Parts: structure tokens; sequence; C-alpha cells
RNA sequence: UGACGGAGCCAGCGAGUCUAACCUUGGCCGAGAGGUCUUGGUAAUCUUGUGAAACUCCGUCGUGCUGGGGAUA
């Protein structure tokens, strides 16, 4: 249930004590948890990441970070009712559809397009094919993998068509959402991976409550959609950046 | 053919050789490429597939 | 009329490189032309002895 | 701006010349491997 | 030009005997001093001064020059003949 | 200064004046160049013009002030066979 | 149905239908002073603070038909002729107004000194076409007919 | 096809020889898109210049151009 | 039982196919109408077979054209030989001899490749 | 800043050009989103490769030029 | 004969159950072989079919090139 105790902090203490010299890891600014369960969760991997909610710690704030912007086929609604709309108009850094994406960023330039933006954000209409479009960089892992954000808050009902509108409220809602809080992607296997807080926006502290957070929400019973995901009994954590070893905590 | 030398030093040194899969196509060393060094161009019989091993017989 | 004065080296020979100041973009450029002499007239000579 | 007073000279070539807990898991998975 | 046994030399008529009846033409002829009188006279007449006049000089070889107004040419002769050389060489000469 | 002819109006030519003091004033040239009306803006009234003869549709009065702003004033102008019954 | 309004380096066509500012001319580089369409009203003319008088087409701020380089003192009132249709009247603080030929843009067809105060203001005669009526800053309306020298007001 | 018998292009309509002649150079070669454009916007602000034809404007800059007599080199 | 006549303009290797029937004035290319033809600069290319005969021909047919391959200008090349030839075809075939060789008269006077495109090329030298 | 997009920089109030310099000045105090402001080891590898190169000509039998 | 930013629209070749990366950080299972999962970096003329580019149209800007070790925020 509850886990935050001395291994815990004297873990991620080291942790942090040893990325603030180590020299082979002077550019990983990143802490994830590597999740340990007993049972196989069943549900195979499509890269939509969940969002996992964070009660009392934004952890990013949706202005200090490039957002790329993938929308639906002729973008002008969207990308008008975006930038001169004053409350969404300096939140996205780019805003290019799927066609005119594949057709400008190829190649190496999509290496240069990773290492250019850093949160990857999709319509969930035309989320799906993006990973042919967007190459294997954004999705060998998860760190700019795209996220799917409704545009409209309209549903789709058979035999009608959705009228064509969108909310630059909703967007910078959901958008506010997804830097907000943190996100996981499931597998098959045991692992599975989240990064919580970061190496110096974060505290020791607030990094441990909302790990907890996330423990509450991946065990939990209710949130079926999208936490109902640890039907069994976890096991383990680890806590490690990007190319650091495993600091085990709560070895059951 | 990827890496059955190191440099193109090595594979100036054994241009021209004969060379055939495990399924019998024969094939032979054209030429060193350039951009990856160990990394060369070969002509078989016919298609060879991805699943194959080239061999180079040598004494 | 404005009067500018003509950059020059004296002593000159265009046969010979020019004097970059700097001695880690120069030296570099004479083992680059180095070794791509040195590399293109090796490997050429074991390809002809292969042949 | 010369009137007469030509170009300046340059200078010589030769006048340019003279002139734990971290530790501890670590070393405890690769022991662990090796045990096995 | 010439190259001399690691030197590139202007061929004037003084700082040799027999480079141009080596090549076989004759010491009669190898004059760039007057050609230097020349720029230096059109260099320093007010007319270039006022900007009404440019220089093309031209060569026994048939090698064109265009002479800028705005260029200090070297007053003494050896400065010329180095600069002449680096100009037949490079083909352009910066300020 | 400028100058109407045959336009839509009452006044059958019109001369409208612009004069500093925040008046635009107009006068008629048939009955002696008598003013007939004018307008008042808030500076110096530095230039004015009105839309000419053959306008044909919104009419306007532009009057630009020193003070860096402008003032436009305008006056603006069941079936086949139920048929076939 | 539009209306060219100048404020200083930037003419501004507004139309009569909406109010509002369609197309915007901002590439002078001193004050702007005058702005008139041509006759046809296919062409406009902008006299500026450094003498530099451009016509641009109306309706393409983009497409600088011509640009005179009148007198050296600020020109202060340009138009075309109201009659003729390319010729184009420039009077500057040089205390001279010209009559230009939009043809021949180097050498103005007609140089109507005469003036001994700050020229402000043509126009033209609207029957005789020759008869341009100039007006400065000493009273004195003068008017020329072109015919004759122009240097003398008849 | 005007390039085929030795006095055919004699009879291609000058504007047409006007374009052809306007787009060459190395950077468009094959441009008459471009080329018959430019023409169109050179003959609107040559009327809007000079309130006359023109098509006779180009005629007469034809004929005025042409020279009438020339030296060549002899051996 | 309706009347109609189909034929076929080329250039390079642009293809025009324009069905010809008895209608009431309207023609259209590959769905748009004949006002919709790019580049825009050579719609008048694409014109010239309506205003070298007049409107008053057209008035009763009603063409429709397909085309396909080429590039533009090897469309509307294409696109007018179709137009041409289909009207002179529905004038042989359904209207009078008379008027059929007038239009041939009239396209052929403009040019004759609105209505015989040059096909076997090159030469030898 | 609320200064006119059209103005030229001379025709500035001194108040709006010095709030221009206040929002350059603290960025991230003005809630800007901080996305809207941003050599010998060739020298060494290229002397091993030259001395590769030179042990690779002698193990052959070779000359310069 | 530019620089950005949208929009429009046009081909012809090409169809072998075949077509195609590398280096890592770690979790679990397994006797090992290895499997799976997770992760960061480098490279990239994409992957088999739909499609091109030049081109056309539309808004904005506006024409004297470039450097590292030193100095001020």
């Amino acid at each position: 249930d509850i886990i935050k105790s001395g291994l815990a902090e004297k873990a991620l203490k080291a942790l942090i004590l040893q990325c603030e010299e180590n020299p082979s890891l002077k550019n990983d600014k990143d802490i994830h948890i590597i999740i340990n369960t007993g049972k196989k969760m069943g549900i195979n991997r499509d890269n939509i990441p969940r969002i996992i909610p964070l009660t009392k710690y934004k952890l990013f704030k949706p202005r200090d970070l490039n957002i790329l912007l993938i929308t639906k086929d002729p973008s002008a609604l969207y990308r008008e009712t975006l930038t001169k709309d004053e409350h969404t108009s300096e939140l996205f850094k780019e805003i290019i559809s799927v066609k005119n994406l594949r057709r400008r960023f190829k190649g190496s330039k999509l290496t240069q397009l990773y290492k250019d933006f850093d949160l990857v954000v999709a319509d969930y209409r035309v989320h799906h094919l993006l990973p042919e479009v967007l190459g294997s960089r954004f999705y060998h892992g998860s760190k700019k993998l795209p996220y799917m954000i409704r545009m409209s808050k309209e549903v789709k009902l058979k035999r009608q068509q959705m009228v064509e509108k969108c909310d630059p409220i909703y967007v910078r809602a959901q958008l506010r959402s997804i830097c907000k809080n943190t996100s996981y992607i499931p597998n098959n296997d045991n692992c599975l991976s989240v990064r919580v807080g970061y190496i110096q926006k974060h505290s020791i502290p607030e990094i441990l409550q909302n790990i907890q957070d996330t423990i509450n929400f991946l065990t939990d019973k209710s949130k079926r959609p999208q936490g109902g995901v640890i039907k069994g009994g976890i096991i383990s954590i680890f806590v490690k950046t990007s190319n650091s070893t495993s600091l085990p905590i709560y070895q059951f | 053919i990827k890496d059955m030398f190191s440099s193109a030093m090595e594979v100036a040194r054994f241009e021209g050789a004969q060379i055939k899969t495990v399924s019998g196509i024969r094939g032979e060393i054209k030429r060193a490429l350039s951009k990856p060094e160990g990394h060369y161009r070969a002509a078989f019989e016919d298609k060879i597939l991805m699943s194959d091993i080239v061999i180079l017989r040598s004494w | 009329i404005p009067t500018h004065a003509p950059k020059y080296e004296e002593n000159f020979n265009p046969d010979k490189k020019s004097y970059d100041p700097d001695r880690t973009r120069s030296e570099i450029n004479k083992m680059k032309a180095q070794l791509k002499k040195e590399r293109k007239f090796t490997m050429k000579e074991i390809r002809k002895d292969a042949k | 701006t010369d009137r007469f007073k030509g170009d300046d000279d340059i200078p010589y070539k030769e006048r340019l010349f003279e002139r734990d807990y971290y530790q501890q898991v670590q070393r405890g998975k690769q022991d662990k491997k090796i045990s096995r | 030009t010439h190259k001399i046994s690691d030197k590139y030399v202007l061929l004037n008529c003084d700082d040799h005997q027999g480079l141009l009846k080596k090549m076989g033409r004759d010491i009669s002829e190898a004059r760039p001093d007057i050609t230097h009188q020349c720029l230096l006279t059109l260099l320093d007449s007010p007319i270039n001064k006022a900007g009404k006049l440019q220089v093309y000089i031209q060569t026994s070889r048939g090698i064109l020059i265009e002479v800028n107004p705005t260029v200090r040419i070297p007053r003494t002769f050896k400065r010329f003949s180095g600069l002449m050389v680096q100009l037949l060489h490079k083909l352009s000469i910066r300020s | 200064l400028d100058y109407v002819e045959n336009f839509d109006s009452p006044m059958q030519s019109a001369l409208i004046a612009s004069s500093l003091d925040g008046h635009v004033k107009v006068f008629d040239p048939l009955d002696n160049f008598q003013v007939k009306f004018g307008w008042k803006f808030s500076g110096p009234v530095l230039s004015c013009a009105v839309s000419p003869s053959t306008a044909q549709g919104n009419r306007h009065l532009v009057a630009g002030l020193s003070s860096g702003l402008l003032a436009i004033r305008t006056k603006k102008k069941k079936s086949n066979n139920f048929q076939r019954m | 149905h539009d209306f060219a309004v100048t404020s200083s380096t930037r003419v501004q066509i507004f139309s009569s239908r909406t109010r509002q500012v369609i197309k915007t001319f901002s590439r002078f580089k001193d004050v702007v002073y005058s702005a008139s369409f041509r006759s046809d009203g296919k062409l406009l003319c902008a006299g500026d603070a450094t003498g530099l008088v451009s016509v641009y087409d109306s309706y393409n701020p983009r497409t600088i038909l011509l640009s005179i380089n009148a007198s050296t003192h600020p020109t202060h009132v340009t138009k075309f002729h109201t009659q003729d249709n390319k010729i184009l009247a420039t009077a500057s603080d040089d205390r001279v107004t010209r009559l230009w030929d939009i043809s021949n843009a180097y050498e103005p067809q007609l140089e109507l000194t005469g003036a001994t105060d700050y020229v402000r203001t043509l126009s033209f005669i609207p029957a005789a076409p020759h008869l341009v009526a100039t007006g400065s800053y000493d009273g004195l309306i003068r008017l020329y007919d072109t015919r004759s020298s122009g240097s003398t007001p008849i | 096809r005007y390039a085929n018998k030795r006095f055919r292009k004699a009879q291609c309509p000058i504007i047409e020889r006007l374009t052809n002649s306007l787009m060459m150079n190395g950077r468009n070669n094959g441009k008459k898109l471009k080329a018959v454009r430019i023409i169109k916007h050179t003959l609107d602000i040559i009327n809007v210049l000079t309130d006359q034809n023109p098509i006779q404007v180009v005629v007469d800059a034809i004929t005025n151009t042409g020279p009438r007599e020339d030296t060549t080199r002899v051996g | 039982a309706v009347p109609s006549v189909q034929t076929f303009g080329k250039k390079k290797s642009a293809t025009a196919v324009a069905h010809v029937k008895a209608g009431k004035g309207l023609i259209k290319v590959n769905g748009s109408p004949i006002t919709l033809v790019e580049p825009e600069i050579l719609r008048f290319k694409v014109y010239e077979p309506l205003l070298l005969v007049g409107l008053d021909k057209f008035s009763n047919i009603d063409i429709r054209v397909r085309v396909t391959g080429g590039g533009h200008v090897s469309q509307v090349y294409a696109i007018r030989q179709a137009i041409a030839k289909g009207l002179v075809a529905y004038h042989q075939k359904y209207v009078d001899e008379q008027s059929k060789n007038e239009l041939k008269k009239a396209f052929t006077s403009y040019d004759r490749t609105l209505l015989i495109a040059d096909s076997r090329r090159p030469e030898p030298k | 800043a609320d200064v006119d997009l059209h103005k030229r920089a001379g025709e500035l109030t001194q108040e709006e050009l010095e709030r221009i310099v206040q929002i350059m000045q603290n960025p991230t105090h003005y809630k800007i989103p901080a996305w809207f402001l941003n050599h010998t080891l060739a020298n060494n590898v290229e002397s091993k490769l030259r001395d590769d190169l030179e042990r690779l000509k002698k193990i052959r039998a070779h000359r310069g030029i």
C-alpha cells in the first residue's frame, strides 16, 4: 500500500549524488522507476501513452518545453484557431499536419526533429499512422513518444459526420494535464518504467510523494481504463536515470 | 556484404575472390565500399536472401 | 575617393598554401592531405598486387 | 585614408617568429551474475 | 612570373642577366617599371580622386586586369613586383 | 479644401474646407458660398476629403487631424407548377 | 470607392465598404507627404521628405512602378494631371514645381519655376489642360500656361 | 515547330520570339510559363505608363533596335 | 438512343477523351468546368476551340473531357485538341457536313495542331 | 509590451522602449514560455591513423613516392 | 531570378513467401543456451504503388558575405 521509507530515500540520495559527479552520465536528467510485477500484465503494447495523474506536484510546466503538434488533413482550422487565440497563441512550438510533415522531415531530418522537440502531441485521429511517418527514433523506448489529444470535445456517432471545430481552452487544458502528470506505456512482461520527477527541478520528498502516487494508481482496483494494470502482486521498484544502474526499492 | 572484413584495406587485399552463400549461390567480391569501413559489394548468381551467410573458404 | 590598402603576402608561392595563423586547423589540414594521399596510394598498391 | 602615405609595411615572418550504496548494489548485482 | 629554383619573380629588366634570353625574349621589352610609373600617375592624379576614371591594364600576354580607383598602389618598386606576382597567381587582391 | 459636383444632394455642389481649429465646414457655391453645415473634431483638422461625385455606394467624409488620428462619417444606402398555374 | 490616407512613413488605402485598411504602403525612407491616385485610379503617387516621388500601382503595394528622384529638398505635393494621364506634377521645398512625364522619369518635361517661398499646392484647370495653378507660402497663386516657357506665370 | 526549316522562325509571332529569347540563361532554361508571365506583366505596365498598344510598342522596339550595318573582321 | 461522339487528343504523354452529346451547353474537364483548367495562363489555349468558332456551336452540345498523364502544358494541349476534333466529329455525324467542314476550315486556319497532332519523331541527320 | 506592431523604431515612447528592455531582461518572471529564448580529437586520431597506415605500408613491401 | 509561411495541381518506368540498421542502460524467466520486457545515444537515399520536383496562386520581410582563445553585462 504505502511505501515511503529510508531505503527509498537512501537510494535516491545516492543516485542524485552519483549523477552530480559521474562523468559518463552528465547528460541524463530524469528519474525513472522500474516497477517489477509478479504476474504478467497481459495487455499488448500499443504506443498510446496513458496518463498517470499526480495529486500535488505538477512535474512539468507546459511553457518551458518545445511542443510539436501533429494535426489532421487540412490543418487550416487548427492552425489559425490555435495561433491567433491568445489562450494557446504561444503554447506550441510547431503545428504541422501529417501530409506535409512526411513531406518535409525525412531521413536525418527526423534525427534533427527528435533532437529539436521535447513533447510530441498528435491528434487522436491521426495518431495511429505516425510510426511510419515519425520513424523508429520516436518509438524505440519512450521519451519523445507522441500523446493523443482530442481537439473538439465532440463525440463521433455513426451515420453522421463530425463537424470540424477546435477548442483552444481544451487543447491548453489537456496539454496542461499532459505536462502536469506523468505517463506510462504498458506491455506484456513484468517490467514497467515510469518517468517521475526531474534531476534538479524536483527534490527528494516530492519525488517520493509522486512515486507513491504512481504506485497507488498502477496497483489500484478502480481506474480500470488506465490504472488497473497491476492486477497481481507488485514485487519491486528500482530507480535509475537513463544510463545508471538500478537502485532497488521495496524488495517485498 | 556487412562484416567479414574490418576495413577497406582488407577488402582491397581480398578483391575478386569467389564467395558463396550457404545456399550454394556463388558470387564474387566486386569492390570495397566507401562509407562503412568493412563493407563491400558482391555480385551473385541470382538474388540472395537476407537470411543467408556468405562464405570465403581460404587456407 | 576612399583609399584602402591591398592585402597580400610578400614572397609569394601559389603552389605553397597560405599561412592560416592557426596551428590546429593548418596542421590537421596538412595531415588530412597526408592521410588521403597515403591511403589512396597504399590501397591502390595493394589492390594492384592482388590483381 | 592615404595622402601619399602609401600602404604600411607588413612585419616579417621571422619578426613574428622571434617575439556508496550505489557501488554496494552494483557490485552486488555483478557478484550475483558471477555467482550464477 | 617565373619560378626560380622556390621563388616567383616578376620578370624585371634588372633582376637577372639572361632569364629573358633563356626564355627567348629581348631585354628591351621586360619593362614593368613603366606600368608602375603609369599606375603612380593615374592613381595620384586628381581625376582619380574625384572618381571620374578607371584603369585597365593589359599585358603582352593578353592578360587583362581591372584596376579599381581606390587602390593604394605601393609607391616603391619591389613591393609592386611582389604584389603583381600575387595578382597574376591568385587572380584577385583584397583590400 | 475640396469640392463635389452634381452628387445626390439638395446642395447641387459643395465646397468643404478644413481649418486647423476642429471645424470643417461646407459652403454652397450657388448661393454665394454661404456656409450650410459644419463638424467639430478633437484637434487641429489638418486635411479633409469626401467621396467623389460618382461614388454610387457608401458616401464618406474623412478628416485627418494633426493629433495623429482620423474621423470618418458615412451615409449609408413557390414552384414551377404553382407559377404556371 | 477607396481613399488613401497619408500618416507618416506609411500610406493606407482604406476602403469604403468596411472603412478599414485594405492596403498599406510602408516602404518609405523618410516622412511620406503626398499620396494621390491617377485620374483613372490605376496608379498612385507619393511624395516623400527626401524628394523621392514613388509611384506604385494602386491595389498592389509591392510593385513600385517607378521612383522619381526629384529635388533634394522634401517634395510635398504630387499629383497626376486630371485631363492627361502621363504627366505628374511634383512640387517641393525648392520653390519649383515640376511636370514629369512618367515614361521619361529622368528629366522633367516642364520645370515651373518663378516662385519665392515654399510651394505647397498644385491644381490643374479642369477644362484647359495646359494651365497649372500652383500656390506658395507668399500668397500669390501663380498659374502657368505650359505651351510657353514656364519660368514665368501668365 | 519553327526550328526545322531555315526561315520558318520568321513567322513565329513576335511576342513568342520575345518570350523565347527571355527564357535563356543558366538559371531559367525551360521556364516558359515564367517568361510568359513576365511578358504579360511587362505589357501591362507598358500600357499603364504609355497609354498606347504595348504590342505596337514592342513592334517599334524591334524596328528601332535592329541594326542596319555591321562589320565583319576581314581575314 | 442518344447521339454521342467520342474523340481523343494527345500530346507528349497526355491523353484526353472527349464525349460530345446533344445537351444543354455544359463543358467539363475532369468533372470540374472548363473555366477551372489550370495553370490559368493556358486557359486560353483551352478556350480557343470555343472562341474560334463561337459559343453558338456549343450551345446545344455538352462536352466532357477526361485527361490523364503528361504535365500541365501537355494536358492543356490534349484538352484543346480533344475539344476541337470532338466538335468537328459531332458536326459531321449529327449536324450537317457544310458546318463540319466550315469548322475544319476555321480550326485549320488557326492551327492544324488543333486537329492533327505531331505523332512520330525524330530525324537521323 | 503593448507597443504598436507597425511603428518604426524611431517613433517610440520612452516608457514603451524601457518596457521592451524590461520584458527581455526578466523573461522567466514575466511567464514568457522558455522555448522562445535559447577540437584536437581529429588531430590525435589522425596521427594514430597515419601511424596505422605507416605500419600497413611497412608490413607489406612498399615505398613512398 | 531572394527569404520565410500556406494553398492548388500534373507523370512515366518499377511487383522473386521478397526489402534490409548499429551501440547501449537495466527488470524478470531459464541449469545453460538464450527468451521477453525496458531504456538512452548515433546513423538514415524510408519501408512496394498514394505521391514527385520544377510550376501556379496567396500573405510577411526587404537587398555592401564571413572567425576563434582576450574584454563589459
